[PDB]
């Protein structure tokens, strides 16, 4: 995350770390829906043009997570892969259209103060807040610049919807009704992004109505990290939504 | 765990549970003109 | 960097 700033314990309950085993490495962000699902991004599991291909047993989970490097004992909890479903109609070849996936865990977490799922959209929350200038919050343990420069905690900055119009202006990638953009613009005089690390991570808005927190997004791509003229995307979690609630169905239990 | 999964999602135990606000999702809520 | 995992979870 670029100009974020430390997130309060507790702060994203939902947030989980994809973990590589072997090297040990941060691969990226994602989220507790349930106690036995996560949600991430397609990407950072199946990627052909970088060799990417992790399968259940190259990665780890850990959730409840707030110290980037540290085994946070007593705190974080640690779940193996069942299996991981990518969306059939992921698009790497040309960009990066329904980039989600899940993943099962093996056994359901226990939830404590640390750790909680966030909820999933439903059609009237989506209409009613997913609109321009409306700011949602991403959070992750990605570089803190474009070019490190990495945070010791999780870090956390709040972002506006950016109209469709000028998503696409900014951009030489066809962009698709599956994603949309987040960013302050050239002008306006804050800034900030997600960055490398980051991807996979969620992007949350709270209600107004209910007070409840909702996955609106997943970070998935950018063109560098906080560059002007430049925003993120981010896929659109209800609009695949009924691909989700599918696999949920059929997999679940 | 799919929309309608968990009656108890998105209400954090630190937070809304306690009814204690985070520093900046005032910011947020701010920027939701026309809803309240 | 990482600082070690338990075993347990690598096997
Ligand atoms: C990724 O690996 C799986 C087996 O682990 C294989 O079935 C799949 O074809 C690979 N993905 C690619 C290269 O499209």
């Amino acid at each position: 995350i670029v100009e974020g700033s430390d997130a309060e314990i507790g702060m994203s309950p939902w947030q989980v770390m994809l973990f590589r085993k072997s090297p040990q490495e941060l691969l990226c962000g994602a989220s507790l829906i349930s106690d036995r699902w996560v949600l991430t991004a397609a990407h950072c599991l199946l990627y052909p043009p970088w060799d990417k291909n992790f399968t259940e047993n190259d990665l780890l989970v850990r959730i409840g997570k707030h110290s980037r490097t540290r085994y946070e004992r007593n705190i974080e909890k640690i779940s193996m892969l069942e299996k991981i479903y990518i969306h059939p109609r992921y698009n790497w070849r040309e960009n990066l259209d329904r980039d989600i996936a899940l993943m099962k865990l093996k056994k359901p977490v226990a939830f404590s103060d640390y750790i909680h799922p966030v909820c999933l959209p439903d059609r009237e929350t989506a209409a009613s807040l997913l609109q321009a200038g409306y700011k949602g919050r991403v959070t992750g343990w990605g570089n803190l610049k474009e070019t490190w420069g990495q945070p010791s905690v999780l870090q956390v900055v709040n972002l506006p919807i950016v109209e469709r119009p000028v998503c696409k202006d900014s951009t030489r990638i066809r962009i698709t009704d599956n994603m949309f953009c987040a960013g302050y613009k050239p002008d306006e005089g804050k800034r900030g992004d997600a960055c490398e690390g980051d991807s996979g991570g969620p992007f949350v808005m709270k209600s107004p109505f209910n007070n409840r927190w909702y996955q609106m997004g997943i970070v998935s791509w950018g063109e560098g990290c906080d560059r002007d003229g430049k925003y993120g995307f981010y896929t659109h979690v209800f609009r695949l939504k009924k691909w989700i609630q599918k696999v949920i169905d059929q997999f679940g239990e | 765990t799919f929309g309608s999964g968990e009656a108890d999602c998105g209400l954090r135990p630190l937070f809304e549970k306690k009814s204690l606000e985070d520093k900046t999702e005032r910011e947020l809520l701010e920027s939701y003109i026309d809803g309240r | 960097d990482f600082e070690e995992i338990p075993e347990e979870y690598l096997q």
